[PDB]
């Protein structure tokens, strides 16, 4: 299956109000293609910045063999 | 994101000073334009699906991009392109209502170019389709409101370039 | 009362002449 | 409604209603009487609206199940047209699309696809009804009424 | 009535009816027997004419108020068709279009615009009625009927 | 013909005095109501044909008046009744704009009963039709403007009775 | 224009303009910038209004001479729509319906009956054009434009 | 392909192909001649299937964008029919619906709603195409082909 290698920095916008424990917000990870649109939308709506996107797994323009 | 009021307030607040008369004049201009902005938002919302249909018809249909070997071949890629166009239109309406392109930078162009490059999505065809969407919106809402909306459509196109 | 087949009876001359046709067809 | 939306927004943040939200609520409570007058006008004229709009809709969209010789289909279509006119009137009373959306926009495509009724025919009928309604409303009142017709049309388009 | 026409023509000149007008009057009163036969033919075939013309008119124009599934509107339209056949029979008896004009032509557009019945549809229905009525008479009998049907159609357009 | 202002001026002029504070207050009331009067005039003008259509449908159609032997039988008499309803609506709108019933007294009700009795026009059916027209106009323009127009509709009806 | 109407009204009584006429003249010339702005909006968006109104009108009336497969008929109908928008712009500039009435309303029924274009269809097209045109006007500007569209529609029907 | 499906089923448990997967693989492999023959039949008779199915489908659904008098729309619909026949051939060759899913099924509703093509009309056209294609092969081949035709029809519904 197609996988994206995504680097992002997603700071928390409500950590002062909820007093949640501090977490690392700069990550690099493999996201499945089927979840990447939702993940990118979530990062954008949280004010985060998508730094790098690569098609780690799969080939561009493939018509079949996505599974 | 930010809108016109928030942008002016932040630009005044970083200096620790009240809104200077230039900023107040800009705020008054935004308030005056708000009626046209709301009317355009209503018009675009009332015709979103038709706008996307016309955009695809006049920009991408019957070209080599929908032929076999094109990026809009197969039904899933066609659907993905239509979904992207729907999001483009909705966020352009958001930006036009806000009078600010910051939401376009935060929630449209944030990693979109790199995703398209990794996926092989043709950037030239995408810019052409965004311009066609701007033309369709202009034909729907008129020349003045069409120009105002085309400001943000052109911002999207420039960000994707 | 496990049987309800008696209540499933579902729910003639046409009320329009020449149905499903457009006016002034060439 | 906008009152409910403001209350939900305040509740999410565990805070009382802010002065701006209270000002918005006060403005809509002030406009409530005008919206009530507009909705009363819609309700009192619903039969003429449905009659003219249905005649126009069968002229422009003849290949539709209601225009097929079946009395039951035609009666149900007319009942649905009256139903939607009344729903638009009630949502005008409220002042936001929320009641009309909750009653007859969410799941409308699924309901009419299960009934095997084309949704494009419904869009044409709602367009005809909107035109007939706009014929008997002032521009100021049309600014209040038309966006609900447009919301219904958008929710009906496949 | 052609008799009223002759009388009023003589009256406008303040003179007794001239021998030419008397000749016209005598010819009309001697053709009245054939006029009565034509009027009887129209009266006795009114339902047949109405039904056949309605079928043809709905073939041409199906999406019309008389064909929208409303029984009352269908009955009213077919009654109007019968009424116009009646007025044309009156005009055949009178020898002129004055009965038809005075009863169902003056203000016809205003009345049917108030009823929100499009006039193009009424013209088409009148045409179909005209064809159905003409198919029941010889051409000599049909000259007057064609003229009066054309008069009705012209009044609506 | 006199409007509200002309009526007040007339009352002050027969006394040879400038407008007293009471008449000035009445004049201010008329000026304040002028915007609503103009809106109601626009609304009635836009829907005059529909108003008369609904009035005829709900008060005269499918009765013995439109049947043969009735006063609305034949096309000419039907058209004349529709024309009379147009007259009543237009002159009620005139009187509403003027804020005074003088025009109805001088142009509608003067000799109307004698003329109708001479022609055989049913006066009771005319009064009922005027009541139906008032109801239709009230449903169209709202309760307040509807009542304002109903003042002059009732003036016409009372003159006919 | 309305100035011509005031001048002719004064000339009918063979007198100089009365204070009411001068007040009307001043009120009219006070709104020249707004009238020019409305005319500019109508001129700039003429083709968009024509296209949108044509789409809506062909949705509402499928069997019309414009939408009958003849490209020349379609072009002529769209040119007519553009011309009527132009005449409404003229009327907005003049402050009265006189330009529209004198150029494209007197004899409109006779012309379109000679061309065999049903008048109800033209009324529907004008309705669609009015709906498209009023969407580009602010609430202050729509009164005269809507009134002149209504004037055309009433002249046709 | 079914080979991909069984390999991925084995891999999801991080395990070599179990005897169930090996049995499925051998069953699929031993029918290669039949699958290739069916694909050849579909390729050779593609135009005949498209023509006959288009005829039957226009008889059943006269009110469709294909036969609305637009040459390009007819050509596009017939090309779509040929493309779906080709995708069914791909699915027959692969032994699974995965090529059909990934080329013509995922997002078919969104694509055709954007194109404003009624989905029921496409379902009827697919039914006519299935009836035409099943008549050009034996029962055993028809069993395999009808499965993928039904898959297309179900995805449209
Ligand atoms: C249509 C105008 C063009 C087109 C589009 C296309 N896009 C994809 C895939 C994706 N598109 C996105 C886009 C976005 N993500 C966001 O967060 C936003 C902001 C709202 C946008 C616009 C993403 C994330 C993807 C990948 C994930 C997914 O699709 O769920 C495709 C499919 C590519 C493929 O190889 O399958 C296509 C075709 N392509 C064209 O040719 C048009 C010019
Ligand atoms: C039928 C060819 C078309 C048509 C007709 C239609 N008419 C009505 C209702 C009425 N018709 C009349 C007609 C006349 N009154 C007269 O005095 C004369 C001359 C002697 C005529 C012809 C009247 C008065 C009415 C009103 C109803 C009443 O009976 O009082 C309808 C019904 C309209 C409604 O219900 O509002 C219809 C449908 N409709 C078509 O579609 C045909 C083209
Ligand atoms: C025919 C059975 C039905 C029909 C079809 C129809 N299609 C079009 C246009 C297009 N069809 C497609 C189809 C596909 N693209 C893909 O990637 C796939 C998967 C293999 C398919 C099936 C596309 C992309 C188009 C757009 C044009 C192009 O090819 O670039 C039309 C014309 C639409 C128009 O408005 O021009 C039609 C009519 N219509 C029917 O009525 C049939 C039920």
């Amino acid at each position: 299956m197609r996988m994206f290698k995504v680097t992002a920095c997603v700071p928390s916008q409500t950590r002062i109000r909820t007093q949640r424990e501090l977490q690392n917000t700069y990550f690099t990870k493999l996201v499945p293609y089927d979840n990447w649109f939702r993940e990118q939308q979530r990062i954008m709506k949280m004010g985060g910045k998508i730094v790098k996107v690569q098609l780690a797994t799969g080939k561009p323009g493939m018509n079949t063999g996505l599974l | 994101m930010q809108d016109a009021i928030t942008a002016l307030i932040n630009s005044s607040d970083v200096q620790g000073r009240y809104l200077d008369p230039s900023s107040l004049d800009k705020l008054q201009n935004y308030f005056q334009s708000g009626d046209m902005r709301a009317k355009t938002a209503i018009a675009v919302s009332a015709n979103a699906k038709n706008i996307v249909t016309k955009t695809v018809a006049k920009s991408l249909l019957y070209t080599d991009i929908t032929a076999p070997g094109g990026n809009m071949y197969t039904c899933r890629r066609y659907a993905a392109c239509v979904r992207d166009l729907d999001y483009f239109l909705r966020y352009a309406t958001y930006a036009m209502l806000a009078g600010d392109t910051s939401i376009l930078d935060e929630r449209i162009l944030n990693g979109l170019r790199e995703t398209y490059n990794s996926l092989g999505v043709p950037i030239g065809a995408t810019i052409r389709s965004v311009q066609a969407m701007k033309e369709v919106v202009t034909s729907l809402v008129g020349a003045d409101a069409g120009r105002e909306m085309g400001v943000y459509f052109d911002h999207i196109a420039a960000g994707l370039s | 009362s496990p049987r309800h087949e008696n209540q499933l009876r579902r729910e003639t001359v046409p009320d329009k002449y020449n149905p499903r046709k457009a006016n002034w067809a060439a | 409604s906008i009152i409910t939306k403001a209350i939900a927004s305040a509740d999410r943040e565990a805070r009382y209603l802010s002065p701006g939200e209270l000002r918005t609520i006060r403005d809509f409570y002030n406009g409530g009487e005008n919206r009530l007058r507009i909705a009363t006008t819609l309700i009192e004229n619903r039969k003429e609206i449905v009659e003219r709009g249905s005649l126009k809709f069968w002229e422009c969209c003849p290949d539709t199940p209601s225009n097929s010789g079946n009395r039951t289909y035609r009666a149900s279509c007319l009942r649905d047209q009256d139903w939607y006119i009344r729903l638009i009137a009630y949502t005008v009373i409220v002042g936001d699309v929320e009641p009309l959306k909750d009653i007859g926009i969410v799941g409308v495509k699924e309901m009419y696809e299960s009934l095997e009724i084309p949704l494009r025919n419904w869009v044409e009928c709602i367009r005809c009804l909107k035109e007939v309604t706009l014929d008997l409303l002032s521009r100021e009142d049309a600014a209040e009424v038309t966006p609900y017709f447009d919301c219904l049309i958008q929710g009906m388009i496949p | 009535s052609i008799v009223t026409e002759l009388i009023l023509n003589a009256d406008s000149e303040s003179r007794y009816p001239a021998p030419k007008e008397i000749q016209v009057y005598q010819n009309f009163v001697k053709t009245g027997e054939q006029r009565i036969r034509i009027a009887k033919i129209l009266a006795e075939n009114e339902q047949r004419i109405v039904q056949n013309g309605s079928a043809r008119f709905w073939e041409r124009v199906p999406n019309t108020p008389s064909n929208s599934g409303n029984e009352r509107k269908t009955a009213s339209c077919q009654r109007d068709q019968g009424w116009y056949i009646r007025l044309i029979a009156y005009s055949v008896l009178a020898g002129s279009e004055k009965p038809l004009e005075e009863i169902g032509t003056i203000g016809i557009k205003e009345m049917y615009n108030n009823l929100e019945i499009p006039l193009r549809n009424i013209v088409e229905c009148m045409r179909c009625l005209k064809e159905e009525a003409l198919s029941l008479m010889s051409e000599e009998d049909a000259l007057e009927v064609s003229a009066y049907f054309d008069y009705v159609m012209r009044s609506l357009s």
